[PDB]
């Protein structure tokens, strides 16, 4: 409704780097708001792709940003009769960023992984990988669940169980307010897909450099399954927590499987231990419901309420025909222990392969009316199909049907524009929350600032 | 197994 | 195997000295080794992991560092507690090996030994054999030699040696040394004598005892 | 907090097959490798094996194939070590340990586990009494504990009151026998004036005997 | 008495919108008080000039009414299969016509058939299907049709980790590497033989073929038909002839968005990338084709597209094929009415619906649907029929109702069976004016002197008023 859509800020990064694939806001200790940004294509030290992490300064004109410098350089590791090898060449460095406290965390989900020993090998895998980083205190710190050093022909052995080597961590990521990590790994367990979470705190203090396997005693991982109905699921292609079991001194998490049970989809919502509580399944085959998820209270209950993206929904038409615009799902918690009904919203696209949906973000409270809102992207929506940001108001009945404003892209063609999206943060302090909105296609992102509200 | 194998 | 060659085998040092021990590989182990404490009469320690990182817990004092096939602990400002083993240890390969080990011992002025001889007692010669004890206590360093002798003549047969580990509030050592005869071997002789070597004394220090006589 | 509670001390024949256990405390045995280390007074430490507990999975020293075999028990988060055909070389303190971070680093130790070897069988101690011959100004007087079997024996002077001034050696197997020796010094004027008695005590063949020293 | 009279109208323009039965009298010598709004009886009985009647008659005749062709087989694609294929059709404000179309399933019609291949390692025991597959397919095929060309190409995945093994090294060239065994490199699509009439050169093409490996159990088949249908020439699609792709695989499929394990997130952008090198070139750093996008291509080029997989997975792909109309799927197993007759019965389970569609159809225009199937079986309210063998023939009766009177008078749409070449024609044109009007008198002496326009007997006031 009120975001100002005449004047923005733009940050730009290097041509081909894909900077604003993913961003978010981060606060230093002084409470100053700026802008973290990945660049999963940025140019490494051997001319090679590698990642890149930037850290933005608020600024009303935008323009250039300091890299958020990150160690690019392979690793290995002769021990134990075997040699560890990491492989940083078109790994991703920045395919997902999270911000939490003073610390910033930048994944690399297709950091590749080996383990030598005489003539077997465990296979060069992408493990994935996280870089954790204290940018003020210059601290640096980095976890990867996934790396392992059992050999190939153990895992054919075994028929493949436990098989973490294609985890992709970091992938999708969150942090708990208690300053717990979570990472979704589409590829974990051949392609199940798993989480690793582990706090912060004990990422940092159990990390040393030149030791690539080390132990993280408080981590914990999701388990693995025999069931065909997760088979290529994807689970943890994108993640959020929340608070969905009334007791709040534990924490919820929320995983999107955009392909389980043979690409029906679905999102289902566990407790800290992986158990899960509720599972909700996709509409249409293809539609990859689940592709993202967005946790958030919009009819003011105090209870968080739940939004699911299926970016490749197709509507129903006029003489039987199928058109393919994305859709949004609403489920608005019950009161007290009780499962998640049917979706109280369907919000639907427009626009032929807008693919509607494939961000959704929450505002805050935009416009001060005491619900809050949300941000929904088709980044190949509007008219023009070079991208386009809805805003949905909260109301005491869930949310509007109808869109409040529409932030079409100042970007050109195949800016992806909206493909990642951040708000409910107040970046210029004049007491609005705003909506930061990336363009990885362009290698910009476009920061829209909250005004009072005119009408 | 859950692999492209017969 | 990779063999440690782990040195010095000792050495005496004050409280507050920076000491060094050093680790040697029959080959490079790129900064794969761990440093060990065991104090006298207990288990052992994690010190340093991985060429240079501490073990939670560890006082900052202590530092590992090196590369190649050469390493070094260094403990700054040595304490009362640091008196004890350590061993180095590398994982670079299997099978695991360990150095030699190094025992850090006070260090003070020299000291002679207070030898004393003891002939059979009466119970033990009436059960049919017979022991001379002789006692070296109190001395420094620890480098001692004894030497048994029967009618002038060295005595090494049947000899059982047992050392002391340095005493806490004094700093000395001690050892005990028991010839053991039979009843009726024993009465073949008359002298008996045990002769402590120490570096105090350029000549041996001798007590002596005759049987048959008081 | 992380602690390896190791079994108590084992004393075995030649010939037989002893099993050490290493329970975990404060965290799943699971969790990371656990090594077996055997410790001997002269020839020092040496590496036996490992073990991953998750999977079970083991490696050894080449020297201790067939002799030693490392199992664990996720269920009572126990670690094992089991020696067979033993001998008196295998008389030694065994350790299991356990990484900190590093996979593959030594850093936590259990408080160990005493083995022994013998086939000697429970014997009582001779203690005997060690008076000077027949002058200075202080004397020093001796207690021989002779031909016993196992250890340990804790020796006192009247009864603990002579504390201080005494030098109690270590023990020495004699030929599948221990053999220990304690002296004791004090003035001239204290003896024979002051009545010295040596207290030995064997809670394995359960006797507490008594020797007065006697000058000659 | 009727609603033309008691509507009073003011001019002939509004006399002929009241009722499509209303006609206007332009007569000079018409007695005082006497409506020229009536019924066409009613004029001529006061007398009315015949030629001064203005009363349009909504009609419908043909302009090009070929007769149905009785054999698909020669000529140069000069074959009828609907008619008529162009007819105009005049209709007034508010009034209605009817016309008809007959189609007809054409008897020996030209077939392509382009074999679309899973060669991942999965497929060693499914290879059997394609054994001798360029003669077991022309035969039962020469039943139906005497004009055939067979084609195929085959399929593994995104050459790319990690669907793809990448070490070791060896493992590049030879992915069966760490096996006893040796299979080829990894593809993602290649083009191996256009459509030709040369059965033999199918079946020795297909002995020369064998399979690759890769990691994850989906496949990149999507990927492949894509390109099988947006590379016209290349595949060899021929402009008159049913074209059948048949996709044959034992294991489920990647889809849009998958991609992203690969870090490919470019979507798929519809075109073609298939090099003189006959492979996909950007199969590497392009997503995979999302249901929508696919049907866009099939539907533009044509295509239909048969699912010929496993039982394993048949339910998996009969569900696709419900969001991708026109689809058929058939069982590829070692026992059923015959696996690879597949083809035949898909064929003629293809050809047994007949759809109407209705394209640049005006705003104003409504159409109803009186369908013919079966047996002189009317049924109302229908514009497809099911059941169908190839040679049989249908009709439909349509309505075209058009609402008011629109400002373009002269518009035209297209009356199309889906899948089909032919199509009807139906040239529009909307009569809502008079003969009289082309002749008036602007300015004219009779109205107001000089401040009206004297037409069709009336006065009317001039332009500016
Ligand atoms: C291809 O599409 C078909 C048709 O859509 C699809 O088959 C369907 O599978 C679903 C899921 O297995 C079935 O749904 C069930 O319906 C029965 C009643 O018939 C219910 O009892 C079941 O309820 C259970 O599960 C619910 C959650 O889904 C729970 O809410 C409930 O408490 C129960 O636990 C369940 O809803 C459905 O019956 C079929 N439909 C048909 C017509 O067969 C198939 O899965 C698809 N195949 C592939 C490979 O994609
Ligand atoms: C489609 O069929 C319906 C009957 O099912 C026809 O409806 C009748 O049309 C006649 C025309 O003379 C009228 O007299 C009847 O009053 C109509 N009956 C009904 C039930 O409405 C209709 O004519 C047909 N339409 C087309 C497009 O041919
Ligand atoms: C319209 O329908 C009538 C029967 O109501 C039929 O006789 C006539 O042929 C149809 N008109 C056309 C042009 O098909
Ligand atoms: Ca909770
Ligand atoms: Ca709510
Ligand atoms: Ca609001
Ligand atoms: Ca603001
Ligand atoms: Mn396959
Ligand atoms: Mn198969
Ligand atoms: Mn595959």
């Amino acid at each position: 409704l009120n975001l100002d859509p005449v004047q923005l800020t733009f940050y730009a990064g290097p041509n081909g780097s894909q900077f604003g694939f993913s961003l978010d806001f981060h606060k230093d200790s002084h409470g100053r708001v700026a802008i973290v940004v990945g660049a999963p294509r940025t140019l490494g030290p051997s001319q090679e792709e590698t990642g890149g992490v930037f850290l933005c300064p608020w600024r009303a004109e935008g323009g250039q940003c300091p890299s958020l410098l990150f160690d690019l350089r392979d690793e290995t590791r002769n021990v134990g009769s075997q040699t560890l090898q990491t492989f940083k060449a078109r790994q991703g460095l920045g395919a997902s960023v999270v911000s939490w406290s003073d610390v910033i965390v930048a994944c690399a989900p297709w950091q590749h992984w080996n383990v030598l020993e005489k003539t077997e090998e465990a296979e060069k895998t992408p493990v994935g990988s996280c870089f954790l980083a204290q940018p003020e205190s210059g601290r640096r710190a980095e976890y990867s669940p996934c790396r392992g050093n059992t050999l190939s022909r153990i895992y054919v052995e075994n028929d493949f169980s436990w098989d973490k080597r294609y985890c992709e961590a970091g992938f999708s990521s969150v942090v708990t307010q208690a300053g717990e990590l979570v990472l979704g790994a589409p590829g974990g367990y051949y392609f199940l897909g798993l989480l690793a979470q582990a706090p912060v705190a004990d990422i940092f203090s159990s990390y040393r450099p030149g030791i690539l396997l080390w132990h993280v005693s408080s981590q914990s991982l999701s388990f693995d399954s025999s069931n065909p109905e997760y088979f290529d699921g994807y689970w943890g292609y994108s993640v959020a927590v929340g608070e969905f079991d009334g007791d709040l001194n534990t924490t919820e998490y929320v995983v999107g499987a955009p392909t389980w049970s043979w690409t029906l989809g679905a999102v289902e919502i566990l407790d800290s231990y992986y158990q899960r509580l509720h599972r909700l399944r996709g509409e249409q085959m293809a539609s990859y419901f689940g592709h993202s998820v967005a946790v958030t209270d919009v009819n003011g209950d105090g209870r968080h309420d739940l939004l699911v993206g299926a970016p490749l929904y197709m509507e129903s038409r006029a003489d039987r025909k199928l058109a393919e615009v994305g859709r949004v799902y609403l489920f608005l918690q019950p009161r007290g222990p009780h499962a998640l009904g049917a979706p109280s919203l369907l919000l639907t696209g427009t626009q032929l392969y807008g693919r509607f949906g494939s961000a959704i973000a929450p505002l805050g409270d935009l416009d001060r009316d005491g619900y809050n809102d949300i941000a929904v992207a088709a980044p190949y929506g509007g008219p023009s199909g070079r991208g386009q940001v809805l805003v949905f108001l909260g109301q005491s009945e869930g949310l509007r049907s109808r869109p409040s404003q529409v932030l079409d892209s100042p970007f050109p063609t195949g800016s992806a524009f909206g493909f990642s999206l951040r708000g409910a943060v107040d970046i210029d302090d004049n007491g609005y929350p705003d909506l930061i909105v990336g363009a990885y296609g362009a290698n910009q992102v476009a920061v829209y600032r909250a005004q009072p509200v005119v009408k | 197994g859950r692999g492209d194998s017969p | 195997d990779i063999l440690m060659t782990q040195s010095p085998s000792s050495m005496s040092v004050s409280l507050g000295d920076t000491v060094s021990i050093t680790c040697h590989a029959s080959q490079g182990i790129s900064s794969n080794i761990g440093w060990l404490q065991q104090k006298p009469g207990k288990s052992f320690m994690g010190l340093i992991y991985y060429g240079t990182n501490l073990v939670d817990g560890v006082p900052s004092r202590f530092s590992g560092s090196g590369s190649g096939a050469d390493y070094s602990l260094t403990i700054s400002s040595l304490d009362s507690e640091d008196f004890a083993d350590y061993y180095c240890v590398q994982y670079a390969q299997l099978p695991y090996t360990f150095g030699g080990g190094t025992k850090l011992e006070i260090k003070r002025a020299d000291a002679a030994p207070t030898v004393s001889i003891f002939p059979p007692s009466s119970e033990q010669l009436t059960s049919g054999g017979a022991s001379v004890v002789c006692f070296l206590n109190n001395f420094y360093p620890k480098d001692i030699n004894v030497k048994w002798k029967i009618d002038g003549s060295e005595r090494q047969n049947g000899v059982l040696n047992s050392w002391t580990d340095q005493d806490s509030k004094d700093s000395t050592y001690s050892m005990s040394s028991t010839l053991t005869l039979t009843k009726d071997e024993y009465e073949r002789h008359n002298s008996y004598t045990c002769e402590a070597t120490h570096k105090t004394s350029t000549s041996p220090i001798v007590k002596s005892f005759n049987r048959n006589e008081c | 907090e992380v602690q390896l509670q190791q079994s108590g001390a084992e004393l075995v024949k030649p010939g037989a097959s002893v099993k050490l256990s290493c329970t975990a405390s404060g965290f799943n045995i699971k969790d990371t490798y656990v090594h077996w280390v055997k410790q001997r007074p002269e020839q020092g430490l040496e590496w036996i094996g490992r073990i991953d507990p998750a999977n079970g999975y083991t490696k050894y020293d080449p020297k201790f194939q067939g002799k030693a075999t490392i199992t664990a028990d996720t269920s009572s988060n126990t670690a094992y070590l089991q020696l067979s055909s033993l001998t008196s070389e295998d008389t030694a303190v065994y350790y299991c340990v356990r990484p900190l971070y590093d996979y593959y680093a030594m850093d936590y130790w259990g408080q160990g586990t005493s083995v022994t070897v013998s086939s000697a069988k429970t014997t009582a101690p001779s203690v005997y009494p060690l008076a000077p011959v027949c002058t200075g100004s202080s004397v020093t007087l001796g207690c021989l504990v002779k031909g016993y079997f196992p250890e340990p024996v804790t020796l006192t002077w009247n009864s603990g009151s002579l504390s201080s001034g005494v030098h109690t050696f270590p023990a020495v197997l004699q030929s599948d026998l221990y053999t220990l020796s304690s002296s004791v010094t004090v003035t001239s004027s204290t003896w024979p004036s002051q009545s010295i008695t040596c207290n030995v005590a064997h809670p394995a063949s359960s006797t507490k005997v008594d020797k007065k020293i006697e000058p000659r | 008495p009727n609603i033309c009279t008691t509507r009073g109208v003011s001019s002939c323009q509004q006399c002929l919108a009241v009722s499509p039965m209303c006609a206007w009298c332009s007569d000079e010598a018409l007695p005082l008080g006497s409506p020229r709004c009536d019924l066409k009886e009613n004029l001529l009985k006061d007398n009315c000039a015949p030629e001064s009647i203005e009363f349009p008659v909504s009609e419908a005749r043909v302009l090009e009414d070929r007769p149905l062709s009785d054999k698909g087989s020669g000529d140069s694609s000069q074959v009828t299969q609907v008619s008529p294929q162009r007819i105009a059709l005049r209709l007034r404000p508010d009034d209605s016509k009817n016309f008809s179309i007959q189609v007809r399933q054409v008897e020996d019609y030209p077939v392509d058939i382009y074999y679309l291949m899973d060669l991942s390692y999965s497929m060693k025991d499914d290879l059997w299907s394609i054994q001798n597959l360029g003669t077991k397919l022309a035969t039962q095929m020469r039943k139906l049709t005497s004009n055939l060309r067979i084609g195929f190409g085959a399929f593994v995945d995104k050459p790319v980790s990690p669907y793809m093994y990448i070490s070791p090294p060896e493992a590049l060239e030879n992915p069966c590497y760490d096996m006893k065994t040796t299979c080829l490199p990894m593809f993602g699509y290649k083009h191996v033989l256009t459509l030709t009439d040369q059965v033999t050169r199918f079946n020795e093409e297909v002995k020369k073929q064998s399979v690759s490996r890769n990691r994850d159990a989906p496949e990149g088949g999507f990927d492949a038909i894509m390109q099988a249908t947006v590379c016209d020439e290349k595949i060899g699609w021929r402009n008159d002839a049913s074209h059948l792709l048949v996709f044959t695989t034992d294991a489920k499929t990647h889809i849009a968005l998958d991609g992203r394990l690969a870090g490919i997130v470019q979507p798929n952008d519809g075109q073609c990338h298939v090099g003189s090198d006959n492979h996909y070139s950007a199969s590497t750093t392009m997503d995979y084709p999302s249901l929508g996008l696919m049907t866009e291509k099939l539907s533009q080029k044509n295509i239909n597209l048969i699912f010929a997989v496993t039982e394993n997975v048949v339910n998996l792909y009969q569900n696709y094929s419900e969001l991708i109309p026109g689809t058929t799927v058939g069982v590829l197993s070692m026992d059923s009415s015959n696996v690879l007759q597949l083809i035949v019965d898909a064929y003629g389970k293809i050809r047994s619906k007949v759809e109407l569609e209705v394209r640049d159809l005006p705003e104003e225009l409504s159409l109803s649907f009186n369908a013919t199937c079966l047996n002189n079986e009317v049924i109302p309210g229908l514009k497809s029929c099911m059941g169908l063998k190839i040679g049989d023939t249908v009709s439909f009766s349509i309505e075209a109702k058009v609402r008011g009177c629109p400002q373009e008078k002269e518009k035209s749409f297209t009356i199309k069976p889906v899948g089909f070449k032919d199509s009807l024609i139906v040239q529009v044109t909307f009569d809502c004016d008079c003969a009289c009007q082309a002749q008036a008198e602007p300015n004219s002496h009779r109205c107001n002197n000089g401040n009206g326009t004297f037409e069709c007997g009336v006065c009317r006031c001039g332009p500016g008023w």
